């Protein structure tokens, strides 16, 4: 469910369809998925951090536990009294 | 209304300065050609950027460098449209890491031009609030050039703020034979007149990078990034509005105790790579923890083997208050940080609503930053460091003949030696604890 | 009618004071745009002790506000309630604070002084008989401090027989949000012990540590902070606006709460302070207002009463409540805990019951009080300045600004013949 | 009017107190919500004993909740009538006991005593006369043993003209639910010596006793186990809550049942506790209901009654009932068991009717005995803490957390010293 | 906010923690990667952050690659910071020198960093849980150094171990009888209380009472982390009898150095005989206490129990136990000590084991039962015996001495071992005064 999360699609790591030439991840024999996420036949970017071992959500995520809260606030906690309000109208029937 | 004039000196202020305008750029809403693509209701732009007769904005910087092919990539490259063309006051032959070529004989046909530009825009500027000189303790621009600026800008203009922004020897590694004799000067120089001098150490800017962006082999576009980062933490009070909003008289009256020890040191929170923000929580009690943390100080000084005088704490985002001061009052019942004994206030408060904004790269984007600025003790020992290192090529009169036969007279290092006495002396001399 | 002006100066007090306009703006009736939208005539009935009238109806605030720098101005300008101050006493300069005393009040901060006290001038005669001044400032920090007591001073030396008031805020300790708490606030005292009648020392901390363990939030903003010195700030001139029984103007206060000149510092308090949860279980009572009103957790200050005898107790209730009860257990408390009240004054509480309750309950009380408690406030800031005087540290701006070594002196020497004669009086 | 206010320690306690408050607040009609939905009008007279009045109609319990886990104030609001206490008696802590006496009496407990004593003098301040409070706990264990018995002594201190009523769940001759519970019991008891006006000692073994062998039943649950002791805890405050002839409220209760200042130990009981295959072949009269309070299969201590004399009966009937015959059977009663009735108290029975009896039944009985059978419980306990005081065994943790060797001797002396007279007045 | 720490250290604790984690994820409810696909529960062992990728409150360190780099290039590579996962370069070599003294110190400063990181985001913090053996020479000297550093920084706060037992009979390595006493004489000191677990045990249990010949250590570490489950469950749920780490360290350990329990599990069933049996709780319990489902071979009729601690969940009524326990203490070849004559200490918690896929079978009752015997002095005997015939005429000594150890800590654990041995005999001797 990492794609539900934000709406535009997580950054996928490097897979062999970008791979462009002239750059220093640019194995020859047998290039498939697997080793661009096995972080240890991944040599670093040079320039850039280290590739993923995973795929993560994208540019607009906000990170960290952002408290919202649902109090009011002290304007809710002195600009109103909650006297005690009752639904009797009771269900025994 | 509350606008700064920002000069940069040499290679590494000028490389700083593209670094940091790469930031602002985003920051606002100036695209990077100069105009804004918004469809309004601003004054947030006139901080750091004018206002032409439509959109252009151009920005109150100044590039000075006395070496070209840098003014040139400056010209050359993406963001030369949004600078104005004779604000790039290059000069024409190199100071070749050189105290007395960057003081002494090629200053004279550029200082003039300097001061006029910084004259005619501080003309533009109701209320101008402080100098930002980007340079280092290096080469000769860097060391020269800011020291005869700063003393003509203290002759000019020296009731105001200013701040130095400088990138300070490394203690291991280094780029230049001739770092101590143009940092002893430099620093000689600018002590009676620089009222803060903020200071980078590249070693540790290694060391964090490697650390908490994990990335092994990034260059100077990402070294200068995290002190454009640095730079927009600390002057964003000016610019948007928060709860505890800091002036640059605040920072002078606030980070020194007395009048010549003016070095704290910067440090940015979470410097996570984006790739990590996702397995931790990056709480306010948390980021506090790793300013004072001995792994992310901007440069290479042992906390422990010191005392913090006086630091200032500037959360940049969506940060409750009351959970600041409560992380405040845990670290200082923390007892691995020790003060000084004289000063049982010593922590600064400061809340900004205005999230960080990252331009995509290293930094993870977050809605909370805090920048600890630390006077402290800690800076003797890199202090005693060079100064060492000034003995031991000073002893053997080594490399002094291209300083002594520019017109630098010979006796100069001797003062600067003392001076650095000085410094160590007051740096012991605040460090007792009261007896009487 | 009777008429009192609120200067607010700082950032502190000025969001203190910018937001007050706020919560007495809800108790009388008027929108953000100045007109009146109400309820009843009565409150109509003595807008004049606030508010000025103009022209439409479009009633308009008299408050001078001032700080050294315009950002808060811009704050003020662009909060909730922006269009309803007075174009003409937005009194600022194109300076910085720098939150140095003597950038306050010996420099260029003075040179904007004789602006405000021009523009306070305005509305000195614009109004029948000004009984009182108050004024919104933090002791520590700059311009509230050094420019706010010039302010004071001044004030005080062209009217001298008018009781004025200062809500100010006074550093914790606990923490710090400067390093110059003691270098501001003991200069700021210094003045303000030979000059005001009415202070009202109100704590950072202990407003967190009331919605921490009482109110029960889990983020509370400046607002939520601000507000209960802005509930307390218009709960203490109730009697002088609305009708009541034992009606008590700003004087009357002044004379039954200053026993000696000198010992005129106020704890301030609010206490129908009730969690959002508990509120429901709650059962108004003017007794267990008096206990939460005597229970040292509503109060405003880090100032202990357990530790603290006390002088001078006054309570502004405010609703329907029949006078016997607000009398019998106002009573009680005394006869409760007597070794905590002073015996030299027998009879040391005063009692005011205004009819209208604040809008949105049924029933509050203020809280004022003036104890020995606060010696242990003037004894840690004492040590906090005597601690870095030692070293004669962070002096250089001060003494650059144009400050000496005598005038601090002075300054702590008046801080300990302060704490002397509060401390004096709990020795009997 | 008359209060008593209940307060609980302990998870055991909670649990006591959780079923009590149910049964409490069934047989007053009120619903989990607080309000009042009932039959009859008199239900509503005394209602003021165990519960306040709040602003609209939710009655709330004069019951303060402590306990050092913040696991099990999470269980008691999670549990049917959670919702029913005040949000703020919620007195909780960031720790764990550890089944400590030591941790429960020198530590995070005596620094979270201030604040459990701050709610308690809040809620016996809001009072108009006091018998007294309410504690439930277990004797064996941590929490509700150390707290415990320090609230006592504070609380003891305090009020003294007030009495305690402990409901105290003692360790068992079956089995052991913690391993430290003679050492936990020894220490408690030596502190309920000198302090409570009436312990009640209550045994789960006896507990398992009754509901398999009377009740019939085949899993017991906690529930069903302090129901049985939510029960009796019912039946001593019924005089006081509701009308009859013949009042005998607590004190009452207390004058007649102690005859010297220690001996205050109780074992409870109640004895219309029918099987559900044999309750429809029942004929409620009071012969088979004081002939089922008389046996050693309703006594809620694991202590035989036959093993020792009786000092004092006590009989809170309940129900419609006439009673010459409650009054003769006491006397036959005395007559034919003779041998464990003592000759020097002549009569030694204390009865009391209450008009209404608990809801779902026509006629029920509370049976309160001081005897010396207490003797084997005490002595058995004593010689449970014996065998690991002389090889110093769990005595490391104590020792760290602060307690001293010479007050375990002490304790240990005052538990001799309390076995010898229950030894010499049953032996005359 | 009953939070508790695990640091995991060692090939063995290592995948004692993947067995562990493995079992946490499907207990509570998210997924492998970490993310929970919709309260409290979780608040004890794993953190909340951004969205809802949970993260575990674990410090896998190792001083040697590939033991990490497994969860590294797993499926779990999503569920644990990425720095905590934690990796030194060189391998301790069964050295208790290379893993206290030499390849210590470029570890240790950064698993101290990451603890008090994670300590920091504890509210509460009861103890630790501290995995390893007492074989290799990471788990024998990392492990002393971390408890040495845990003991002095936070003093207050407990320090559960999960130890592997070197076997009596089978074993892996030759120098496990030389880091065995070298590891204990230095956390006997600062542990608070160490579960103690032997291999050839749980071989035992898994050839007769799990009916397979053939599971690997993939399904050995599987029962630990069962244990754990059920021995951390008060803490992570509700209850009847909610126990406490602080109750078990306090009702567990009679003396400062007598903190060696031997725990054993309760059905082990193996889908293939769950209709054909009834599963009581007197029957269990007899089966916890009968002398071979202990997890330490050791004979406990050649001993006697100081204090037990039992450990029900799922579906128990208290008086099942109640009886149980009865009829225990009346059972003759339990012999306990006779100056303890409470001897159990009974928990109660609703919660049924959950069920991996795997081997174990879905019961409704299981107990862990902890017991502290004397007949544990036998297996440290026959471990003393072992390193007195090594060190005879000095074996293996000199790759121990030229790393950094000192000659003389030898025969310092040697007597603090034989002490050990003094204080068994002189708690299990009976009265005569
Ligand atoms: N951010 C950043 N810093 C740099 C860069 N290049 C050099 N530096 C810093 O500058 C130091 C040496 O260059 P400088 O001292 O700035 O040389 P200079 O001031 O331009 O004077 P000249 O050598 O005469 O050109 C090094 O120690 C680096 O720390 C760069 O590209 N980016
Ligand atoms: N459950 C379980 N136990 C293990 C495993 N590996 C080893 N053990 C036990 O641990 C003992 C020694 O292994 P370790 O302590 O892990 O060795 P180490 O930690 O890698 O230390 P070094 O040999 O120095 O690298 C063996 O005798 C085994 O009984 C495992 O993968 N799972
Ligand atoms: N109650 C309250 N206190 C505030 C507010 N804003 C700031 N403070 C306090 O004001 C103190 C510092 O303000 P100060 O330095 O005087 O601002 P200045 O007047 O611009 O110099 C801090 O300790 C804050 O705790 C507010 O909005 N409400
Ligand atoms: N009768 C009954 N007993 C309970 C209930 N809950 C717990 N207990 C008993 O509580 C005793 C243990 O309490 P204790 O260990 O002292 O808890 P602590 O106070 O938190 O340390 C056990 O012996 C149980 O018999 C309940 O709901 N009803």
């Amino acid at each position: 469910r990492t794609v539900s999360q934000i709406c535009p699609p997580p950054r996928r790591p490097l897979t062999v369809a970008d791979i462009r030439p002239g750059m220093e991840n640019d194995r020859l024999g047998v290039v498939r998925d697997s080793m661009f996420q096995n972080p240890l036949i991944v040599k670093a970017e040079l320039g850039k951090p280290r590739e993923r071992s995973s795929s993560l959500p994208g540019i607009d995520f906000n990170y960290g536990l952002y408290i919202r809260g649902l109090d009011g606030g002290v304007p809710e906690a002195i600009g109103h009294w909650n006297v005690f309000k009752q639904q009797p109208t009771c269900p025994h029937e | 209304q509350r606008e700064c004039i920002s000069v940069h000196v040499g290679q590494a202020g000028v490389q700083i300065g593209n670094a940091c305008w790469e930031l602002y750029c985003l920051e606002h809403g100036i695209q990077p050609d100069g105009q804004m693509p918004s469809d309004k209701g601003d004054d947030s732009f006139n901080t750091f950027f004018s206002e032409t007769g439509a959109g252009k904005h151009v920005p109150r910087a100044v590039f000075v460098d006395l070496e070209p092919t840098v003014i040139d990539e400056v010209r050359t490259g993406t963001y030369r449209q949004l600078f104005h063309p004779e604000q790039l006051i290059t000069g024409k032959e190199d100071a070749a890491n050189n105290y007395a070529r960057g003081h002494y004989t090629i200053g004279k046909e550029l200082i003039d031009l300097v001061l006029d530009r910084i004259r005619k825009l501080a003309d533009q500027c109701t209320g101008l609030q402080g100098f930002l000189i980007f340079h280092s303790f290096g080469g000769g621009t860097g060391s020269g050039f800011t020291s005869l600026l700063m003393e003509r800008l203290s002759v000019d203009y020296g009731k105001k703020s200013k701040l130095e922004f400088s990138i300070y020897p490394a203690p291991q590694v280094s780029t230049a034979v001739v770092e101590p004799y143009n940092s002893i000067l430099t620093t000689h120089t600018t002590l009676e007149h620089s009222d803060c001098a903020f200071m980078v150490d590249n070693e540790a800017i290694y060391d964090i990078c490697r650390r908490n962006l994990d990335i092994e082999r990034p260059t100077y576009t990402n070294l200068n990034r995290l002190i454009s980062q640095i730079v927009s933490s600390i002057t964003a009070s000016l610019r948007f509005d928060g709860a505890l909003n800091v002036d640059l008289t605040e920072f002078q009256t606030n980070l020194v105790p007395y009048p010549r020890i003016h070095f704290p040191l910067a440090t940015y929170a979470p410097v996570i790579s984006a790739e990590k923000a996702y397995h931790e929580q990056l709480s306010v009690a948390e980021i506090t923890n790793a300013c004072f943390e001995p792994a992310n100080q901007m440069v290479k000084c042992d906390p422990r083997h010191g005392k913090y005088m006086a630091c200032c704490l500037l959360y940049r985002g969506d940060v409750v208050p009351k959970d600041v001061n409560a992380a405040i009052a845990a670290i200082k019942t923390k007892r691995s940080i020790q003060f000084v004994d004289w000063c049982p206030t010593g922590f600064k408060v400061g809340i900004n609503y205005q999230p960080p904004t990252v331009v995509p790269g290293d930094l993870a984007k977050v809605q909370r930053a805090v920048c600890m600025l630390s006077n402290t003790t800690a800076i003797a020992e890199a202090w005693a460091r060079l100064d060492h290192k000034f003995d031991l090529m000073y002893a053997k009169r080594a490399f002094v003949h291209w300083y002594v036969g520019e017109g630098m007279e010979e006796g100069e290092f001797s003062e600067a030696r003392e001076d650095m006495a000085a410094l160590e002396k007051d740096y012991e001399e605040v460090g007792m604890d009261s007896v009487e | 009618m009777r008429e009192i002006v609120h200067l607010q100066a700082g950032q502190c007090g000025n969001q203190i004071g910018a937001k007050f306009w706020e919560v007495i703006s809800d108790e009388h009736g008027i929108d953000p745009t100045g007109t009146y939208h109400g309820d009843s005539d009565l409150q109509l009935e003595r807008i004049n002790v606030y508010y000025n009238e103009a022209t439409g109806g479009k009633y308009v605030p008299r408050a001078v506000l001032v700080d050294l720098e315009p950002g808060t101005m811009d704050s003020v300008r662009s909060g909730p309630f922006g269009q309803i101050f007075r174009p003409d006493n937005f009194v600022f300069g194109q300076s910085g604070a720098g939150n140095n005393w003597a950038k306050g009040h010996y420099t260029e901060g003075a040179e904007l002084v004789d602006s405000v006290l021009d523009v306070v001038r305005k509305e000195a005669e614009s109004c029948d008989c000004l009984q009182g001044f108050q004024l919104t400032h933090s002791l520590g920090g700059g311009t509230g401090s050094g420019m706010g007591t010039l302010l004071i001073s001044k004030i005080r030396e062209e009217y001298p027989d008018r009781i004025m008031n200062t809500f100010s805020v006074v550093p914790s300790p606990k923490v710090s949000d400067t390093v110059v708490e003691p270098y501001n606030a003991t200069l700021s005292v210094h003045q303000l012990v030979e000059n005001t009648d009415e202070t009202y020392c109100i704590d950072n901390e202990a407003l967190y540590d009331i919605c921490f363990r009482t109110l029960k939030l889990t983020t509370p903003t400046y607002g939520d902070l601000n507000h209960l010195v802005s509930a307390t700030m218009s709960g203490v001139t109730t009697c002088l606006r609305f009708p009541g029984q034992l009606n008590a103007d700003l004087r009357k206060l002044a004379v039954n709460m200053v026993p000696f000149p000198r010992l005129h510092f106020f704890m301030p308090g609010f206490a129908p302070l009730t969690s959002r949860g508990s509120q429901q279980y709650r059962a108004l009572t003017v007794p267990e207002l008096t206990q939460q009103m005597f229970d040292a957790k509503n109060m405003m200050a880090a100032c202990d009463p357990r530790h603290g005898r006390y002088l001078t107790v006054a309570a502004v209730f405010r609703g329907r409540m029949s006078m016997k009860e607000v009398d019998e257990q106002m009573l009680n408390v005394q006869n409760k805990n007597s070794s905590y009240f002073v015996e030299w004054i027998p009879n040391n509480v005063k009692t005011a019951v205004c009819d209208i309750p604040p809008r949105g309950l049924k029933m509050s009380a203020t809280f004022i009080g003036n104890s020995t408690a606060i010696q242990e406030l003037f004894k840690r800031i004492s040590e906090q300045f005597t601690a870095m005087f030692r070293r004669k540290a962070f002096l250089h701006w001060y003494t650059g600004e144009g400050m000496d070594e005598m005038e601090f002196t002075e300054a702590e020497s008046n801080m300990n013949d302060l704490g002397n004669p509060v401390v004096t009086r709990g020795a009997c």
